[PDB]
């Protein structure tokens, strides 16, 4: 069935959205302005479904 | 115990030299890519012995 069928594997981020979307988006724009001295390109992993 | 590597050197070192030349090591410590390791770098020349 369709992932969000089940809310689970949406809040687990297994199915959904991507890293920039749920993120407020101050934050994102934070990490964008600081990748190199200060990453934070990891912390957070974003699923693919086939 | 400031020695690490198993060498002679202090930490604080070591993490200066890291950051002077890769901006690694306030997130760990790893091995840089080749292409930011160029001949004169400083990790291809260290050679620590006992």
């Amino acid at each position: 069935a369709t992932p969000s069928m089940m809310p689970q594997w949406s809040y687990m981020h297994i199915s959904g959205q991507d890293a920039s979307e749920y993120l407020s988006p101050g934050l994102v724009q934070f990490a964008r302005a600081t990748e190199t001295y200060f990453s934070l390109n990891n912390k957070f992993r974003n699923p693919t479904v086939a | 115990g400031y020695n690490v590597a198993q060498c002679n050197m202090t930490k604080d070192w070591f993490l200066v030299q890291m950051l002077a030349n890769y901006n690694i090591g306030y997130q760990g410590f790893y091995i840089p890519e080749s292409y930011k390791d160029r001949m004169y770098s400083f990790f291809r020349n260290f050679q620590p012995m006992s």
